[PDB]
Formats: structure tokens, C-alpha cells, sequence
RNA sequence: CCACAAGUCGAGCAGGUACGAAAGUAGGUCUUAGUGAUCCGGUGGUUCUGUAUGGAAGGGCCAUCGCUCAACGGAUAAAAG
RNA sequence: CUCAGUAGCGGCGAGCGAACGGGGAUCAGCCCAUUAAGUUAUGUGUGUUUUAGUGGAACGCUCUGGGAAGUGCGAACGUAGAGGGUGAUAUUCCCGUACACGAAAGGGCACACAUAAUGAUGACGAGUAGGGCGAGGCACGUGAAACCUUGUCUGAAUAUGGGGGGACCAUCCUCCAAGGCUAAAUACUCCUGACUGACCGAUAGUGAACCAGUACCGUGAGGGAAAGGCGAAAAGAACCCCUGUGAGGGGAGUGAAAUAGAUCCUGAAACCGCAUGCAUACAAGCAGUGGGAGCACCUUCGUGGUGUGACUGCGUACCUUUUGUAUAAUGGGUCAGCGACUUAUAUUCAGUAGCGAGGUUAACCGUAUAGGGGAGCCGUAGAGAAAUCGAGUCUUAAUAGGGCG
């Protein structure tokens, strides 16, 4: 039948003009011990690596 | 479109069995045994097409050695003398002359020995 | 010419399909391209997409973010060059839907400067960007 | 285009419908699609589940000296199921509207170029008698022919029914396979005009 | 530096500041160990959202809290012979 | 059919998965005590169909042949050149086919009428709506959880009234529960008739083409085979001979053919005989291969052909699995027949064809591969969690810097 999206991956990735964007890890908790530079540099979105792009494409066929 | 295999399969097995004519026992009667026997024969033929040249060159060299020793030289000295005298006749023709005409071989030996001197 | 036994496809249009396990000469005999043993050589041998052998997967070691807006599913975007499909000179949501540049379930539309137009249009109740409005007025049109 | 009827009069036919350059690949695709659409596709086989019996394990797994077996209806055994059993199929293909129209235009242009098309001012028979139609075609030199008419008369239909290599159709019922199969095509001027309006 | 996820160094620009007369120095400690992804929830803010409409509940974003998950890339919230 | 694998649900894992809106098929509403639409039986009258059937055109010579429908020459019918049979391949030989005609009697369907019944113990809906506790259903797993059902405990108002709009309140919009009946569009094939197939052709196709759910197996439920073909016509071999008045054969005869003679079309391979030619009883091994004398037959008389191979150089099968196999590691007694990368849907890439800033219809209608059907889908614009902006946008006090474009 129709291909089905992996909803867990759909909640983690979004599509840009030429690729996919994602959030950065290690910013959920245990934040007091982290330096200010890590705190502000782990904030925001980055791009999905070319090695994982193919897997993301198989997991999210319509985005 | 159902396809029956009988006619083509029979033709293939029959061609192999025909190439196996003359072999002993099951090697000319049984397809499994006969098929192995034909491949091995092909391999042997491939290798022996190279072995044949070596065998015949050895035979020519032996006959030339006999002629040279009848005329008072050895094979190596006769070959060296002919090479120094510029004669380019090959070993097959030299062996043919050695076997069939002793006088011409004696003349060739004289030429080689004169070149060596 | 022009007989049922004198017609052929263009060169390069058809290929033979790949038939596995039919002898040494074919090049895909015996194992049929699967290699030797292991899980992938079995029947239905692939592992699930996204499975990485046991370590935490890429889509589970990353965090979730955002929420989905409901009004965005009913907002529509219209290129300026698409206005040429409209019959007449009145540009509104109904006429855009009739021209089939907007889906029938959209409740509002936006016009962006993407192409060019030559006719003079009158726009009613459709949002315009600054560039689109400048182009519409420069071509001789107006809004309401 | 200007083409003459059988009696020397002139008719004006559009270039688009009767003068388009031949595209063999397009015509081949459309003809193959029609022949495929003609299939019926009714058949079936029984797999190892459909064959009668075979529910029990024939003998125990170990100790007997036999090769292990799980059912007497395995596709390896004589009398067992077919490994990949077929089901009824649909063989129709999609043909683009513009592709179908272009193929029909190419076919008509080629027929005009090869002179297997004969334009006739009027084509009718007085009685539903085979001999009358046969004589008309024999004087037209169209012994084997497809006759395309604007509206099919009962007498024409009945006269043509029994003739081998002779068929009669309406202007809107022509098909690419029948346009090619027959040796000549006899067309009335009204049928040609309607086909022109339909653009091949 | 590196398969990924991560990790490390950083001149310089803007704002507020401390110490110096001043040119200036300072984004923790001579350096390299002192650590734990995601999920689920708690707390403080917020010009985001709010299922007829006005609110609200709930959710989002920013900051932060709860694991000897030590078999330390962590199969379950929950398991011996 | 789309919306859409979207919004959501989910050890937020594996997975599960809507609705609104739009396009189609079919279209229909009627009643609660004097009672409606409708439906079912009964009988009558019209139309239609069905259960046997009748007529139904047109060819002769000549060659081969056991036999003509086949060869060569010349005719005829066709609203009939579908199919089957006839000693080989027939529109004119037979049965039929197109077409025309036909019912004592009997049945089916449709329409109208009449006589019953039924709809109909039912008259505006109270142990009901709502609530507490425990469960079930909703795409929705207790979740912020609306709505529906109820096992247990309770319990209203009654048109100045009541239910819903996904916790809850106000306002607006919409509807009237606790009483009923209702065709079509939809699902299926034990059956009966007609027709069809890029379905099988006796290890296939039903297990079963044949006296098959039989033989046989089991206490029983149950399991479950193998087995088609003389010839156009039996014309199926009178009579003689050997033999036990046997089996089996040899003559004679029939037949186009009897090596078509009864388990009889064709008659392959494994396997087993008889005859002829050559080699072979002093020599050690995957049995061949490269040379090579002699002998036998044929002969275009050879620097030819066919069969055999004294003597001699080299040479430890095949497959699989392995770092590595002659391996004393696996598998195969042999032959013949069968036996394993498929099908449907979705998606991505590459070829190729059409159209081209555009491309394309789905269901469906359709004397039906055509023609209609534009709902919908992909492309044409990004940034941001989002509201929002838009060739820009986000971040920020910042027009600086930087990220995606």
C-alpha cells in the first residue's frame, strides 16, 4: 500500500531548501555545570549530516 | 504459457554423450560421469598444446646431438660454431637433415668447426 | 512501412529484466548477487529502516521541537505570474479558486512577487507583499 | 492540404490532421497499448495453501533417514502446489490523450502519403445485398478495405457483414489497429470533415 | 579533532562593569580526569498558539531541576534458579 | 474517488490512523388509537418472456493418392465465409449458420383492479436526561479528555424548558431524546442458459478425464492414491503345423500399414543380450590428453576416410564450506520427468516518448480502448517553533555579525 512515515522521525526533522534541519542535543538538563559558551552554542538549529541524509529520506518519504 | 523442458534438455545431454564416445564404462553412458570427463579432457588438451612444443624441441636437440657426436663435436659447440658462422637454419630442419642425409650434416659440421677454429 | 510487423520502439526504450540463478555464464548464478550467508542473504533479509544495530538511533538521540499550526494548513500562497490564469480582471478568492490556483478549502490567500504579468488587475480582499503590490500597480492595476 | 476524390473533385484537408510528420515510436507505443488492452486475463493456479489436504507433517523430523518434510503439498513434491500461483490480471495501460491523438494523426498522414486512403464523395448501397457492395468495391479497386462512413446505414452493414477482409465503421469508431491492418481505407467526405473537426 | 552524535582553541565587534595615572588586563582556576543522550514530568519568564467567538485549560519558545540508567551510545516503569 | 499517510494517538517505541470540505452512484418520504406511505397473499384482466419444434441458398472436371476436403482449370450463393463431422486441409457432402415462422398445456416478470391481512398494544414519550464508583467504544493507551453504552448506587426541568458546538464559563448559532415504518444505489454464488480466454493438456489441470472420496490405512474423528490413445471401418486373423485340446509361435488370410495383433499411435534413456572388426594373460594408480607403429574394411588409390590403440611424455573426480581439501570433511546408486528471486500497491533513480511554465485526470457516464468528467495531485519561493513577513527572513537593544535562502 502507501508508504508510511516514521512519526518519531517526522517530529525530529524538518526540510529546508536543499536538506534537513534539526535541533542540537545535550540542552535538556544538567545545565549548571556547563560553561556559558556551550550553553549558547548548543542553542538553535543545524543541518543533518550527509551520512544520515539517506536514512532520514527513507524514514520521512513525504517531507 | 507453460514450457516443457524435454526436447532441449534431451538435445543437450545427447550432445555431451556424443562428445564422450570411446571412454570406459560409465564415462560414455552416464550423463553425470560423462560431463566431468569432457571438461577434464578439454583442460588436458589446453595444457598439452603448450607441452607439445617443448617435447618436439627436446627431440630435435637429441637427434642433433647424436649427429654432432658422430661428426666429432658436441651439441653446444656445434650450435656456437653455426652462430659464429652466421647460419640461421633452425633445429627442426637440422634434425631432419641429421636423420635423412648424413653428408649434408657432415658439411654443416665442417662449417661450424671451421668457424670455431 | 505501416504494417503490424514493421513497427519498433525507439532505441534505448526497453531492457531485459534481471533473472537470477540461471547458470555460470549469466554472471548472477548460484547465490544471485546476495553474497555468502548472514541475515541479508536470507529470504526477507533486510533490517527495518532506521535500525543501526542496537545503539540509540539518530531519530531517538535527538530532541523533538515545535508545534503545528492549524491556520497555516488553510493559508494559501499565490505566485504573481499565476494571475494570468484568471479569466476577467477581478482578482479575488473565488476567482482564484475558479481558476484552480487555490484549493477549494483555503480560507485566505497571499500573493508574492515571483514572476511577471502584463494585464491590469483589480485585487479584492487578497493580501499582497510590497513587491507584488508595486508590480500590480506598475502594470496598471489597483487594489479595492 | 488539397487532395482529390476518386472522381477528380477537390477537397481541402487540414495540415494538422493529415500532414503531421511520422513518429514511429509514438505509433508503436499506442498500437501496443491497444493490443494489450484487448487481453482478457482470466486464469488461476493453486498454491500450497489452496491444494487439497496436506495439513499434517508426513513423518518425524529426525531418525528416519529421509530428507525433512513439512507437508505432502510442498512445491517440491509431485502433486504439490505451484510456487508462485497466478491470479486474474488487468492488462490495460494508460495512454495520454495528446499521445493518442498524435498517434492517430501520424497514422492518417502516413496513409495519405502511401496512397492507401481513398476519398469518395458519397458511398451508399440501394439494397442489403452482398453482390452490390462487392461490385462497388471492385470498380473502386478496393477489394480489401475498411469503409469509414459518417452514419452507418443498415443496408451497408448487412451487405458488408459477410465479406472477408472488408469492414465498415463509423467516423467516431476508428481505431489505430484497424487503420493499419486493412489494405485500403475508403472514406466519405463528410467522415473526413468530422475526423478533421475531431483532429484525428 | 572526528562514522554519527559529540568534543577543543579562538583574534575581533556591540552593550554594561571591575581594577589601574595610563597604554591596558579580565567571557573562572598552569593544562590535560571530576561524567549521562532521548522520552516523561516540575519551577521562573514570554509581543507565540488558543477547535463558533471572548477568555481559560493545554501546548510552544527562552532559563533551569529530577538517573551508581557505573553492563557508564543508556533493549521495560517493572524480573531469580 | 480525493482530502491524506495529513491532524492526532503511541513503553512518543514497534506501530495505529481520522474528520471537515469537494467530486460521483442512487434518490422518498410517511405516521402514533376515526390510524399514513408501504408490504404480503387471493382472484381477474393486459403486455412480455420461457419450457418441444418447422423451413432454410449454392461445384463440376483433372493430377497424386488406400482414401480428396489437397494440385491445375473454370463456376455458383452470400442479411448464410460461426462451429462440428465426413478415410488428409470443405461457404456450395452431412448437422447446422443469417433469416422467417410456431404452443393443447404450463410457469416467471411487469402494469391495473378488487377482497383480506399487516404496518398498528402504538396517541409527543421518567426511574428517563444528568451525577458518584468500575469497565467498554470512539483513529484517541487517563490523558487538558469532550461525546456514546451500562454492572452498581442515585436522580431533574418539563417550552418563561431542554441537548450540542472536544476540560470549563459567558455570548452567539443550531437542533427537539427518552414512540414507530420505509425502495434504490451495496455484499454473495450451492445452482440454470448462452458466450469468452497471449488458462492446463494425463508427473499438468479439481484429490478424482478411467465404476474416486473408491482401493487402502486407522477403534474413531480422520487421512487418501495409481490408472487416457488398435484401426477410417473389427474387416479382431477361416484353414494348416509344433505343443499338454495349455501358453507361445510359424505359415495362410484382412488391412494403405500387423515391428498397427489386443496393456495394440510414436517408442527416447538408464539397464540386459547376440554378431562382426581390432586390442588384451611379465604388468602397478581419477582411466584421459599430446605423440605413435601395426592390423581390418572402404576408396576419388592419397600427404584420403572409418574402427582399433602395442609403446611413450604429462596428469590425485565434481559440488559445498573454508586461512587452507586428492583429502580419510559434506552431498549424490543410475536414468527420465517435475523442482527455487514472483504478484499487487506506494516511492526514488536511470533510459525513452508526448506536452512544456506548465503537465495530468480519479471514481464515474458512455453501442464503451474513443468522447466527456478539473474534484484532486506534482512543479512554479523561502525564513521562522509560531503569529507573521516575503527575494528575503530568523536571531538581537543592533540596519553590526552570523544561519538558512
Amino acid at each position: 500500500a502507501k508508504l508510511k512515515t516514521r512519526r518519531g522521525a517526522a517530529k525530529r526533522f524538518k526540510a529546508t531548501a536543499n536538506g534537513f534541519k534539526r535541533k542540537q542535543a545535550f540542552k535538556r538538563h544538567i545545565l549548571t555545570k556547563k560553561s556559558a559558551k556551550r550553553i549558547r552554542q548548543l542553542r538553535g538549529c543545524v543541518m543533518v549530516h550527509v551520512s544520515d541524509v539517506a536514512s532520514v529520506r527513507r524514514m520521512c518519504p513525504y517531507i | 504459457a507453460r514450457v516443457k523442458r524435454g526436447v532441449v534438455a534431451h538435445r543437450r545431454h545427447k550432445k555431451i554423450l556424443a562428445r564422450a564416445k570411446g571412454y570406459y564404462g560409465a564415462r560414455s553412458r552416464v550423463y553425470r560421469v560423462a560431463f566431468q570427463a569432457v571438461i577434464k579432457a578439454g583442460q588436458y588438451a589446453y595444457r598439452d598444446r603448450r607441452q607439445k612444443k617443448r617435447q618436439f624441441r627436446a627431440l630435435w636437440i637429441a637427434r642433433i646431438n647424436a649427429g654432432a657426436r658422430q661428426n666429432g663435436l658436441s651439441y653446444s659447440r656445434m650450435i656456437d660454431g653455426l652462430k659464429k658462422a652466421q647460419v640461421i637454419i633452425d633445429r627442426r630442419v637440422l634434425a631432419d637433415i641429421a636423420m635423412h642425409d648424413a653428408v649434408a650434416f657432415a658439411a654443416l659440421a665442417e662449417k661450424a668447426k671451421g668457424a670455431l677454429a | 512501412t505501416l504494417r503490424l510487423n514493421e513497427l519498433a520502439p525507439a532505441e534505448g526504450a526497453k531492457r531485459e529484466h534481471r533473472r537470477l540463478g540461471r547458470g555460470i555464464g549469466s554472471g548472477v548464478g548460484k547465490t544471485g548477487g546476495r553474497g555468502i550467508k548472514g541475515q541479508k542473504s536470507r529470504k526477507s533479509g533486510g533490517v527495518r529502516p532506521g535500525f543501526e544495530g542496537g545503539q540509540t538511533a539518530i531519530y531517538r538521540r535527538l530532541p523533538k521541537f515545535g508545534f503545528t499550526s492549524q491556520i497555516a494548513l488553510k493559508t494559501a500562497e499565490v505566485r504573481l505570474s499565476e494571475l494570468s490564469k484568471v479569466e476577467g480582471d477581478i482578482v479575488s478568492l473565488e476567482t482564484l479558486k475558479a481558476a484552480n490556483v487555490v484549493r477549494r478549502d483555503q480560507i485566505r490567500a497571499r500573493i508574492v512577487l515571483s514572476g511577471e504579468i502584463t494585464r491590469a488587475f483589480t485585487v479584492q480582499g487578497v493580501a499582497l507583499t510590497k513587491g507584488a503590490k508595486a508590480a500590480i500597480e506598475a502594470a496598471g492595476g489597483k487594489v479595492e | 492540404m488539397n487532395l482529390k476524390t476518386v472522381s477528380g473533385s477537390a477537397v481541402e484537408l487540414s495540415e494538422v490532421a493529415f500532414g503531421r510528420e511520422f513518429n514511429e515510436a509514438l505509433v508503436h507505443q499506442v498500437v501496443t497499448a491497444y493490443l494489450a488492452g484487448g487481453r482478457q486475463g482470466t486464469r488461476a493456479h493453486k498454491s500450497r495453501a489452496d491444494v487439497s489436504g496436506g495439513g499434517k507433517k508426513p513423518f518425524r523430523q529426525k531418525g528416519t533417514g529421509r530428507a525433512r518434510a513439512g507437508s505432502i503439498r510442498s512445491p517440491i513434491w509431485v502433486g504439490g502446489g505451484k510456487t508462485f500461483a497466478a491470479r486474474p490480471q488487468d492488462w490495460s495501460q494508460k495512454v495520454n490523450r495528446k499521445m493518442y491523438r498524435g498517434a492517430m494523426q501520424c497514422i492518417l498522414a502516413e496513409l495519405v502519403r502511401q496512397d492507401r486512403l481513398v476519398l469518395v464523395e458519397e458511398f451508399a448501397v440501394a439494397a442489403p445485398k452482398t453482390k452490390e457492395l462487392l461490385a462497388k468495391l471492385n470498380d473502386l479497386n478496393a477489394a480489401r478495405a475498411l469503409i469509414v462512413t459518417d452514419a452507418v446505414d443498415e443496408n451497408l452493414y448487412l451487405a458488408a457483414r459477410n465479406l472477408p477482409h472488408v469492414d465498415v465503421v463509423d467516423a467516431t469508431a476508428i481505431d489505430p489497429v484497424s487503420l493499419i491492418a486493412f489494405d485500403k481505407v475508403v472514406m466519405s467526405v463528410a467522415a473526413a470533415k468530422k475526423i478533421e473537426v475531431e483532429l484525428g
